[PDB]
DNA sequence: CGTCCTTTCGGAAGAGATTCAGA
DNA sequence: TCTGAATCTCTTCCAGCACACATCAGGACG
RNA sequence: GAUGUGUGCU
């Protein structure tokens, strides 16, 4: 019906054309016989009648009268519905501003005239005067005069030339105003004025303006000559419980200004003088600004109970806006919620509706086949059968009810996984049963929380719950690659019961002939479950074409493992379940029968699974006592050594041995290893505990015990928490974090102290803040997280582009944190990889990475590999099918159409409430040794020093493969050199970490070049050695004489001439910062990278991802160089040193501002290059970007937070972060115009400029150069083309003026837009819905 | 009886066409006079166009042949 | 608490709220996104169009339900209308294209 | 009844607004 | 002595869901 | 019907 929403300013004959009436009395209904007035808030001949078809007077009552309007009241007959859709005016005496076009900051008012808002707020509110049409005097356009001002202008040029004051006159400046011949000025002065902040001004103010121009607004539309209602029932007078009528805050607001109004109209005919009058319009300007936006104002005023009331601004925004609250989100009908409990009987399809819940939802469908099977007349009948609930309703309903599934949600919806469709069964009761095995992905216990269930109604409702919302369907997460249908903690206690073996039985020499004979031995009780028995068992494997090939064995197992293998499907091989099943055996074993057998056999599997392991727990009746966490015999004597070394580090303390931060660290240290021991000992205790003997002499075996099997099944349990069990709890720590240096020494078994019980709480209720605190704050994560990139969905299906990252695997000096083949699955190349057999091309250029190509890039022993990354689509409006890969929740390649960039935010912001909220290098293996960017000097002793920052230290596998990467220093020595095998376990780079050396590269004698005593240098002499210490001062202490003079450390020759550094043409100059103490003295030889001078000198959780994703700036950033080449100092540290790059071949128009807090890593004579670090410190996202490239920001952000994911043990594909990544990448800044029409400073979108340059390729012309920016989540969603998406993320306001200024038009493209509107979401099946409806123009 | 649909996704290669698929046959099953092509076993309108898109003896191509053969029909009828 | 239709509310006229009141479950903002990525676009337009605000849309799918028949003729949820007149209430023209 | 009337346990971007200190 | 960079006020938002109570112009002159 | 307060559950 329509395609696109326009959204301007409202010119008065608009407001006019609204209106179907003007509102003169401001007066609701009489507090009468309930009837609207003559021409107040409510009124029947403006909005329409109260009565549906009647008019107001009673004249005309039936349907035959519509269309006729009364005569005596002038009501016309019609529907009551009207009155919601037919607006109102009011004329206003005096003109009046629009309180947001003034103090939106900025100021569309105060930018427009180009005066401060101080002074247009001043004239606004009758404070003071301007001037308009000055004429032949000494006053401008732009003026602004006090009243004595205004009394001496008058005096002296009391002429026909007229300054005023309030909104009229500021009416009469912006009419007065052209907007052309300022436009045309302005731009000239840009392009003459030099003035960086003047120029932002300028092109703000431009923008502004054009912006003006080209939409069909006009300037002086903001003032409000005429001031639109709304509809009364909109604004509606509920009646309260009695005579009284319910208050509302826009009824107050609106009598409060036709008040302020009408007392204006009574003063003007009546001739008033102007200060009373004056007044008046002065409180008419403030009532309509409370009325338009309440509070924006200094003061808001109060209705009623000291709380400011709701005016028209505060029902637009806000969680409590129209946005947030009606229209984003709604109440819903056909829905309830009730307690959710387990039955274990279901099927993984199945959810249990209570009988009495299932009536009241599914009322329509039984009324509808109560009408068609001749049991009723009409809907009364129906109605009154339903509602006495006959014997007939209920096999009604059980028809209703066979197959048509219903949505089951719980409340923090955090994934989609939280919504699941799944089959009703009518039980008796009040609570929703839900099967035990979608409780994991619904992160939903049985202690009490709720679930809500939702009736799809149309067919196509319906499939979409059968086809895409099924519980069966959902056996994979969308986050990452991993199974979500685990048994958790029953099933797998009773699979591990079952599947053990202890050395007796009741048989365990007999050989049995099947698995149904070991059910049968057990059960009849001949055999125990864990006997050790030889099954005859037939396995199949399908190594042929599809084709299952049987082979028979007879196997040594236990009678649980072949009574577990009468459920196990045809082609799974046997060793799957001849071992002891921990739930990540069982749950590698549901993830292997997926991927080989497919989706079927695995829900009929899970299904089997539950219940064997549900039967063979209860079987085993595996308590747990207080005879069970067994407490070393050794506890005494650990706990007794620790307390005799503490008292001994006391007694050294005493006699002053040992400081107080030694002693703590000492208690500390030896605390925690009385600690291990006992852990230790506690554990060896409970894990071989059971002895028993073998019908021989005697043996042992894993025990057991009860609490020890139920935490090694992995069921529920860790190490930690059965240590706090049966060990000690351990050292405590403070609110602050210090850990108090006496520790918990006892445990849960035998007591707690009084205070050791206090100490505890310390650490208990910061960990319970902590996750009160943390879901307020992950809520809003990934709330932006959605709103940022909630539009991208998958719309080609390949984009052609040979772009891409470097996929290789993290390597942060150890073990490897995440392998080549986690981080390339289920992805498309870019280029061809090179096998090690060079030039001979392994895989081709748009595969799929599923694991036979990642098992066939191991075995080749491949370590970077090239891949199309979403970050790199040439895509416009979304994203192409390979430039994503797999969809990680189903085995192929993603669908076309269907929304990532949700997917993407929820999957990173489901984990949020698992985060908190609050040298030398030492190779560890065998392999080669490799150093980037070798630049490097042979010492006198006989070893390396290497003379550049950016190096990396990798140690090579004997393959060729990365295995480790270090980071060397400046002026470290090597002990070996590349290419030389190295063995694991020694040291190859040393260095100091305080103490920055200025090492030289070759030797000679040193002569102090601009170097005397007293000018740069102090006498600060080494008392401690004796020798005089050549201590060049810093920039504050010492004098003006050393300023000027920079000192310098020439490497001279016998000759004393220059020395040639070689591969270049200047000699060794080697300039000395402040700090650098010179322990060699004048006339000595140096050696070949000798210290002449030395120079002495963060949250990873929850906020870390918060200001990755909102690319914040860093404290303390690091200083990168922009550009490369040899850099050295300009003037004398002018309030801050100035530093100046300057290249070998281009200009060096470039100088940065360096305060002194940082101290530079680089020095006077290096060359550095663009990116390359000049000071310490977390780099901001920004010079990343715009430095060292896209890719590298992509990588840097990507990097970072899966690191602050993987501390947690939380695995998120990159995928996701790969899109957000890329929907903080939109903008983009023009360099130079070209041949194209887009302003220089302007920041347009990227996809804009693509296209604009694409077709302008096209033809001979050229196209425009665009500087690539980044947001934050939180400024790329207020920034977007569409201005519905802004306004109901966040800044309501501040989006709605400047879209109304700007005349901005909402195309309806994205995910939200539509939800707004009501219609298809281009996502699912809407994209085909909307790819005809585009295909239709 | 109908438990999972991955032989229909199979079939049809999308799952969001086979949604709009099977929506159109279900409603030609409802709405209109059109006997299911499968023998049923008291199922729904949903289940029976899934199972038929499982048999194969449905997708778009032959559910679009199908209507314009019947509108041609009607048409010479109409004379 | 169960809940096929009842009451509506006033200015927007979507289901109340709580147990008092015959009222609805909020699908809320946050299942939305879980239905989009689903890609369950006609769940999601049934949710915030039929058994919503959109009043016209409302009693015909009512009808069709017992009528033997499972279809929806949806329209613009009134809802936005009431933003749209909030909206024009200001000095903004806020208005649908063709 | 009828009817008229008038403080204070926040943290980031960003937009005025001032200052400064330099030529 | 006009100008870019460093401080100075003011804006916005801070997860979702039920359920109890209280208050809804009322003071006062005619 | 709107707001506020408070409790509680997730
Ligand atoms: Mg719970
Ligand atoms: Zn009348
Ligand atoms: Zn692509």
């Amino acid at each position: 019906e329509f395609d696109a929403i326009k959204i301007a300013l409202a010119s008065p004959d608009m407001i006019r054309s609204w209106s179907f009436g003007e509102v003169k009395k401001p007066e609701t209904i009489n507090y009468r016989t309930f009837k609207p007035e003559r021409d107040g808030l409510f009124c029947a001949r403006i909005f329409g009648p109260v009565k549906d078809y009647e008019c107001l007077c009673g004249k005309y009552k039936r349907l035959k009268h519509r269309g006729v309007i009364c005569e005596k009241c002038g009501v016309e007959v019609t529907q009551t519905k009207v009155r919601r859709e037919r607006m109102g005016h009011i004329e206003l005496a005096s003109p009046t501003a629009h309180i947001w076009f003034l103090k939106s900051l900025p100021s569309r008012i105060g930018l427009l005239l180009d005066m401060p808002l101080r002074d247009i707020e001043r004239v606004l509110y009758f404070e003071s005067y301007v001037v308009i049409e000055g004429g032949m005097t000494n006053l401008e356009r732009q003026q602004i005069l006090t009243e004595e001002q205004y009394l001496d202008a008058l005096e002296e040029f009391g002429d026909e030339f007229d300054a005023k004051m309030g909104a009229e006159a500021i009416q009469a400046l912006l009419k007065s105003m052209d907007l052309e011949q300022e436009c045309e000025q302005l731009r000239e002065e840009l392009n003459e004025t030099n003035s960086e902040t003047k120029r932002k001004k300028l092109t703000k103010r431009i923008k502004l303006l054009e912006a003006f121009v080209q939409s069909g607004n006009k300037p002086e539309w903001m003032i409000l000559t005429v001031l639109p209602v709304l509809p009364p029932d909109l604004r509606p007078l509920v009646p309260l419980d009695g005579g009284r009528f319910a208050t509302s805050d826009l009824n107050d607001l609106y009598r409060r200004v036709i008040n302020r109004n009408n007392r204006l109209k009574r003063l003007l005919d009546l001739a008033a003088p102007d200060i009373i009058v004056r007044n008046e319009k002065r409180m008419l300007q403030e009532a309509v600004d409370a009325l338009l936006d309440n509070g924006r104002r200094g003061r808001a005023i109060t209705g009623s109970n000291k709380r400011p009331l709701k005016s028209l601004a505060d029902m637009i925004k806000g969680k409590q806006g129209r946005f947030r609250q009606n229209l984003l989100g709604k109440r819903v009908d056909y829905s309830g919620r009730s307690v959710i409990t387990v039955g274990p009987y279901l099927r993984l399809h199945q959810c249990g509706l209570p009988k009495k819940m299932a009536l009241e939802l599914f009322k329509p469908f039984i009324y509808g086949k109560l009408e068609l099977r001749g049991l009723a007349t009409t809907i009364k009948a129906a109605k009154k059968m339903v509602e006495r609930e006959e014997a007939v309703v209920w096999d009604i309903l059980d028809e209703v009810i066979r197959e048509h599934p219903v949505l089951l949600n719980r409340a923090p919806t955090l994934h989609r996984l939280g919504i699941q469709a799944f089959e009703p069964v009518l039980i008796e009761g009040k609570a929703i049963q839900l099967h035990p095995l979608v409780c994991a992905a619904y992160n939903a216990d049985f202690d009490g929380d709720q679930m809500a269930v939702h009736v799809p109604l149309t067919l196509e409702a319906q499939l979409e719950a059968r086809a895409l919302m099924m519980s069966t369907n959902n056996i994979l997460s969308p986050a990452n690659g991993e199974p979500i249908i685990v048994p958790s903690q029953d099933v797998v206690l009773g699979l591990y019961y079952m599947t053990r073996d202890c050395v007796n039985a009741k048989g365990e020499g007999m050989v049995l002939t099947g698995p149904k004979e070991a059910e049968r031995l057990y059960r009849s009780g001949l055999a125990s479950l864990h006997a050790r028995v030889k099954v005859r068992i037939t396995e199949y494997e399908k190594d042929a074409n599809g084709e299952l090939v049987a082979k028979t064995s007879l196997k040594d197992t236990t009678v649980g493992r072949a009574i577990l293998w009468m459920i196990v499907p045809k082609g799974l091989p046997y060793s799957i379940v001849n071992q002891a099943l921990g739930k990540k055996a069982i749950s590698k074993m549901l993830n292997t029968c997926y991927r080989i057998l497919g989706l079927k056999p695995t829900v009929i599997f899970a299904d089997q699974i539950m219940y064997t392991g549900f039967a063979y727990a209860a079987r085993s009746g595996a308590s747990v006592g207080i005879d069970d966490m067994v407490i070393p015999e050794k506890k005494h004597e650990i706990i007794s050594e620790a307390e005799a070394e503490v008292a001994e580090i006391q007694e050294q303390f005493q006699s002053g041995l040992v400081t107080a931060g030694e002693r703590y660290n000492k208690v500390i240290d030896i605390w925690a290893a009385a600690n291990d021991r006992v852990s230790k000992a506690m554990m060896d205790n409970l894990q071989t505990e059971t002895v028993i003997n073998r019908d021989g002499q005697e043996e042992k075996q894993v025990s057991f015990n009860s609490i020890y099997m139920m935490a090694d099944s992995g069921a529920r349990g860790s190490a930690a928490q059965i240590r706090q069990l049966a060990g000690m709890r351990g050292l405590m720590a403070k609110p602050d974090g210090s850990i108090i240096e006496t520790p918990i020494t006892a445990n849960f078994r035998e007591g707690l102290n009084v205070l050791q019980y206090f100490i505890s709480t310390h650490g208990a209720r910061k960990g319970l803040a902590d996750t009160a605190l943390k879901t307020a704050n992950s809520g809003y994560l990934t709330r932006r997280l959605v709103d940022v990139a909630q539009d991208l969905v998958v719309t080609e299906d390949d984009c052609g582009t040979h772009e891409g990252i470097m996929m290789t695997p993290v390597i942060e000096g150890g073990d490897v944190k995440e392998p080549l083949r986690d981080r390339v699955l289920g992805r498309v190349t870019a280029e061809d990889v090179l096998k090690p057999g060079t030039a001979d091309i392994l895989v081709p250029r748009n595969t799929l990475l599923h694991e036979q190509w990642c098992d066939l890039l191991e075995e080749n022993s491949v370590d970077a590999v090239k891949v199309r990354s979403v970050v790199s689509c040439d895509t416009d409006f979304g994203v192409c099918a390979h430039c994503y890969g797999r969809d990680l929740a189903r085995g192929h390649i993603i669908n076309k159409g269907e929304a990532i960039g949700v997917i993407a935010a929820q999957s990173i912001g489901e984990p949020g409430t698992q985060l908190t909220m609050r040298s030398s290098i030492q190779v560890k293996n065998k392999g080669s040794i490799k150093l980037s960017n070798v630049k490097s000097v042979v010492n006198s002793s006989g070893k390396l020093v290497i003379t550049s920052r950016n190096t990396e230290l990798k140690l090579i596998d004997e393959f060729g493969r990365t295995k480790e990467s270090y980071k060397v220093p400046y002026g470290a020595v090597l002990a070996k050199g590349d290419g030389e095998q190295v063995a694991g376990g020694e040291t190859v780079a040393n260095w100091d970490p305080h103490t920055m050396p200025v090492i030289t590269e070759v030797s000679g004698f040193v002569r102090f070049t601009d170097m005397i005593d007293g000018q740069t240098i102090t006498r600060q002499t080494d008392e401690l050695t004796g020798l005089s210490s050549l201590v060049v001062l810093d920039s504050a202490e010492r004098t003006a004489g050393g300023k000027d003079l920079r000192p310098a450390l020439k490497i001279v020759d016998a000759q004393g001439n220059d020395v040639l550094i070689p591969g270049t043409d200047m000699p060794a100059q080697y300039f000395l910062p402040g700090k650098a103490i010179v322990q060699l003295e004048d006339g000595v030889q140096i050696s070949s990278g000798d210290t002449l001078a030395r120079i002495p000198q963060i949250t990873g959780g929850l906020p870390r991802v918060a200001d990755l994703f909102e690319a914040r700036r860093p404290k303390e950033p690091a200083i990168l160089a922009e550009i490369s080449g040899i850099v050295s100092f300009g003037k004398e540290t002018k309030g801050k040193r100035r530093l100046v790059i300057t290249p070998v071949d281009g200009s060096d128009p470039y100088e940065e501002m360096i305060p002194k807090w940082r101290q530079l890593n680089v020095f006077e004579g290096e060359r550095v290059e663009r990116g390359d670090v000049i000071s310490d410190g977390p780099e901001a996202p920004h010079d990343i970007l715009r430095l060292r490239g896209v890719h590298a920001v992509t990588r840097y952000i990507v990097n970072e937070v899966q690191d602050v994911y993987r501390l947690q043990g939380v695995k998120i594909n990159d995928k996701h972060i790969e899109v957000i990544v890329r929907q903080m990448l939109r903008k983009a800044t023009i360099v130079n115009a070209g041949s194209s029409d887009f302003l220089e400073g302007e920041q347009v979108e990227y996809s804009r400029v693509k296209i604009a340059n694409r077709e302008l390729e096209a033809n001979g012309k050229v196209g425009a150069t665009y500087s690539r920016d980044l947001l934050g989540i939180t400024k790329a969603s207020l920034a977007t083309e569409s201005f519905i998406s802004a306004a109901s993320f966040q800044e309501t306001t501040r989006v709605l003026t400047e879209a109304a200024v700007a005349g901005k038009r909402d195309e309806l493209r994205g995910l939200k837009e539509n939800v707004i509107v009501g219609r298809l979401i281009p996502a699912g099946t809407g994209y085909a819905y909307h790819q005809d409806r585009m295909r239709r123009r | 009886a109908r438990v999972t649909v991955q032989d229909a996704v199979e079939k049809i290669g999308n799952r969001f066409d086979l949604v709009l698929v099977a929506a159109r046959r279900a409603r030609q099953m409802q709405v209109g006079g059109k006997d299911p092509l499968v023998p049923e076993e008291n199922d729904k309108t949903t289940v029976i166009a899934l199972r038929e898109i499982e048999e194969g003896l449905i997708n778009n191509q032959i559910l679009d042949v199908r209507e314009r053969q019947e509108q041609q029909e009607q048409e010479a009828a109409e004379l | 608490h169960a809940r096929s239709t009842g009451s509506y509310s006033l200015v927007t006229q979507q289901p109340l709220g709580g147990k008092a009141q015959f009222g609805g479950q909020r699908f809320g903002e946050m299942e939305v996104w879980a239905l989009e990525a689903y890609g369950a676009a006609y769940t999601l337009q049934e949710m915030l169009t039929v058994k919503s605000d959109d009043v016209n849309g409302r009693t015909k799918m009512y009808k069709n339900i017992v009528d033997g028949n499972h279809q929806m003729e949806p329209g613009m949820p009134e809802s936005f209308n009431v933003l749209l007149k909030e909206i024009r209430s200001l000095g903004i023209n806020i208005e649908l294209e063709d």
